[PDB]
DNA sequence: ATCAATATCCACGTGCCAGTTATACCAAAAGTGTATTTGGAAACTCCTAACTGAAAAGGCATGTTCACGTGAATTCACGTGAACATGCCTTTTCAGTTAGGAGTTTCCAAATACACTTTTGGTATAACTGGCACGTGGATATTGAT
DNA sequence: ATCAATATCCACGTGCCAGTTATACCAAAAGTGTATTTGGAAACTCCTAACTGAAAAGGCATGTTCACGTGAATTCACGTGAACATGCCTTTTCAGTTAGGAGTTTCCAAATACACTTTTGGTATAACTGGCACGTGGATATTGAT
């Protein structure tokens, strides 16, 4: 009597994925590894961006995650960057940069 | 005062976005140039927004009608929904 | 009488794993939301397209991965493969 | 007696202060007002959820601002400091936005 | 043991030639394009159409779900003339029944 | 005697095919009627467009028969149709004949 | 069985880089872009082929097809026409 | 006494010639080989229908044209007419290509 | 270089609100266990087309020479943006009306699901020919020297 | 301007093969008809949160002065285009070989379909506090004039 997170070893819900891929129009039939699977690779990615943006707010003496660290923590790192190159990240601004002909001296 | 609204969007607020992206120098026709380009954009947007809403039959314009218009239009939005 | 789902709770449960004396403001964890649900579509539309390129009807865990090898670059896939692989046989055998 | 900063130094300087913050530039009322206006053109009697304009307002600021970043290369690219229509021009051009 | 058939729209897509351009007719490589091209532009427009379905939780996929997405997805005048030929197809055969 | 749904609308493309792939699609669990009548019908245009425009890129070039080059010429020329397959790729189709300006001589 | 294969890129000769940039509407040639374009063709083609190579072993294969360049072309915004469906 | 055109007059004639045609530019043996080189140190002992091999040398020449004509505007935008490595590299980094 | 004006840290104090903590319903999942159905892996064998190799030719690649126009460097003039202090009106921040989003409910038109019947699209063979590709010579247009 | 060299345009005739055409075979869709189920348009009511209004807050418009970035002009060294000789390797057409794609059939592990049990995540209300925004002084760095 345990849920299949927990039998997967997963802080995702596992069940509610498998909800979602059936409620999705993706193919007629899901097999029960599938939703094992993408519950994993979520939880693992979202572990990636927590630790990067977890370092960026302490690096800003800050204990409490705010968008801008997430978008330090996305922009800096080259593969994150390359998946959510296309993506905008509210409240982020940019990362600070300016091109070299423009400074003086 | 009798004056646009694609004028509300002021010159010294043009300055400020150009200086986020990094700008030293900005001649003075590009105010012009980008309140043009401003409307484009939400023009693209908020008529694929509409689109949504009319077809949800309502007469609100969603936070989500907007997310799913930026979607379709490769400008995909994180924080609003979904 | 309305309820919304989300992802918050799990989000923060993977927080604290790996940064315990860290919090998230409500505007973060709306954009961690969008982000699980972005990479969620990304990776079952892919996997869809992969069965009807086949003439399949069930989205398989090898379907799953074959769409993570696809969408993820380089390194990310490496390791997100790894975390699958690691789940699916440790659900398995228990 | 006045002071004054030669031009360019407080350029750098909003640059700086501007590429560390978040908060949108544009004014609220102005933006809200357009959004309005440019929807009543697409349906008459419309309404708009607070939220639905700050999700339009984060969109188009920061697609303005990636834009000058390409028409600020461009400027630099004809060995010069300052972003004129042409680069924006070509940034949209080279983008498939235009022709 | 014989392989199996291979769909296309070439058929359908030579009446409309002839009903154009009665006296043209077209090459192998363009049949190959026009087929890429309706195959590409259906999936377009079945795929909006089931975003569509789902955004307002909707099970079904009507005509109004495709002619939302066919406003969506083709520009101004295309979508005009698209949209009249559709409204006009499902007229014609709704009251024929 | 019985009639295609094609008929039955009006239509030169094949309506039950269309409902056939709908279903078979994976786009949602039902499909109304209307849905593959309509959306045979916007196939149907789309392609008399593109063959209109491509009809006479053929003959203005003295040929008979359309070839890619005569669906590219057609496509580039038109701005909507331009628009709407501006990530697209014709094979064999080749490029418009532009030269800027700043590169004839004189 | 058959010669190992290293330096094709090479194959792409210069006069076949002058080619495309003419039908590109190119005037004029710096000595350096011949290198520049086989480095860029390079990396496209890889990546393109990379996805074509995993759509064949996800069906088990030992053929790459057209429709696995055509389905590798599509996914990476490049649609192709003329190759199936 | 021995005719000399301009230089210029052949390019922009090649100019005319080749945007006339439709024609794979490279050369087809020598385009099969760098395919297979390419694939076949990604995974060994692939075959390739003929097709897939045409299929992938329309990409490129398309891709490469393209790049060449956003490469040209960029030398031209440099009061240019010559393109050098810098344009190509600009022309990628706004497309997103590189960034 | 010596200054002074201004910006920028830094270390610290402040109050406030958004975040964390906890608790109680509780319906809606999610799970469990059963009966039941099926996709597609497994055998096998058919057969397509990928690969190999020969061999000849001529269409291009290569490398060299040579001239010259292009890009780069430098100078200079002038006009346009940047900086700034000013005068103040527009945006921002608050209140109490309702528009309409969203829930709930009924029930009919409209979808799916079965079996059975009809025909239409695709394959294939034989057949066929006209469209186009190729080669020629011949009148016309264009380019570069003068 | 005249002129000549060269490319280009166009009509011409050629053989050939891809496209067109027409035969039959036929399985696989598509159409038709029946009984069955259900999604979701329609009433209505609820209750947020979007709108309005008014009063306060601070950003923007304006005009002046001038530092200096831009574009225009001019030089020039040399990299790039044009032309040509040389011959190599692509291209072309045929052949034989078998790898592996693909078609068929069997049948079982794993899927769905219920009904039923169990609990989880969302809501809500009340409480709570510390993380963070913001203001402070005062020490240093920066900048620009001299
Ligand atoms: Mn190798
Ligand atoms: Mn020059
Ligand atoms: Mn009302
Ligand atoms: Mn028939
Ligand atoms: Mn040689
Ligand atoms: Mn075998
Ligand atoms: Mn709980």
């Amino acid at each position: 009597a345990k849920t299949r997170s927990s039998r997967a070893g997963l802080q995702f819900p596992v069940g509610r994925v498998h909800r979602l891929l059936r409620k999705g129009n993706y193919s007629e039939r899901v097999g029960a590894g599938a939703p094992v699977y993408l519950a994993a690779v979520l939880e693992y990615l979202t572990a990636e961006i927590l630790e990067l943006a977890g370092n960026a707010a302490r690096d800003n003496k800050k204990t409490r995650i705010i968008p801008r660290h997430l978008q330090l923590a996305i922009r800096n790192d080259e593969e994150l960057n390359k998946l959510l190159g296309r993506v905008t990240i509210a409240q982020g601004g940019v990362l600070p940069n300016i091109q070299a002909v423009l400074l003086p001296k | 005062v009798l004056r646009d609204n694609i004028q509300g969007i002021t010159k010294p607020a043009i300055r400020r976005l150009a200086r986020r992206g990094g700008v030293k120098r900005i001649s003075g026709l590009i105010y012009e140039e980008t309140r043009g380009v401003l409307k484009v954009f939400l023009e693209n947007v908020i008529r694929d927004a509409v689109t949504y809403t009319e077809h949800a039959k309502r007469k609100t314009v969603t936070a989500m009608d907007v997310v799913y218009a930026l979607k379709r239009q490769g400008r995909t939005l994180y924080g609003f929904g979904g | 009488r309305s309820r919304k789902e989300s992802y918050s709770i799990y989000v923060y449960k993977v927080l604290k794993q790996v940064h315990p004396d860290t919090g998230i403001s409500s505007k973060a964890m709306g954009i961690m939301n969008s982000f699980v649900n972005d990479i969620f579509e990304r990776i079952a539309g892919e996997a869809s397209r992969l069965a009807h390129y086949n003439k399949r009807s069930t989205i398989t865990s090898r379907e799953i991965q074959t769409a993570v090898r696809l969408l993820l670059p380089g390194e990310l896939a490496k390791h997100a493969v790894s975390e699958g692989t690691k789940a699916v046989t440790k659900y398995t055998s228990a | 007696k006045p002071h004054r900063y030669r031009p360019g130094t407080v350029a750098l300087r909003e640059i700086r202060r501007y590429q560390k913050s978040t908060e949108l530039l544009i004014r609220k009322l102005p933006f809200q007002r357009l959004v309005r206006e440019i929807a009543q053109d697409f349906k008459t009697d419309l309404r708009f959820q607070s939220s639905a304009v700050m999700a339009l307002q984060e969109a188009c600021e920061a697609y303005l601002v990636g834009l000058f970043e390409d028409t600020n290369l461009c400027a630099i690219h004809a060995k010069r400091v300052t972003i004129m229509p042409k680069d924006i021009q070509l940034a949209r051009r080279i983008r498939g936005e235009r022709a």
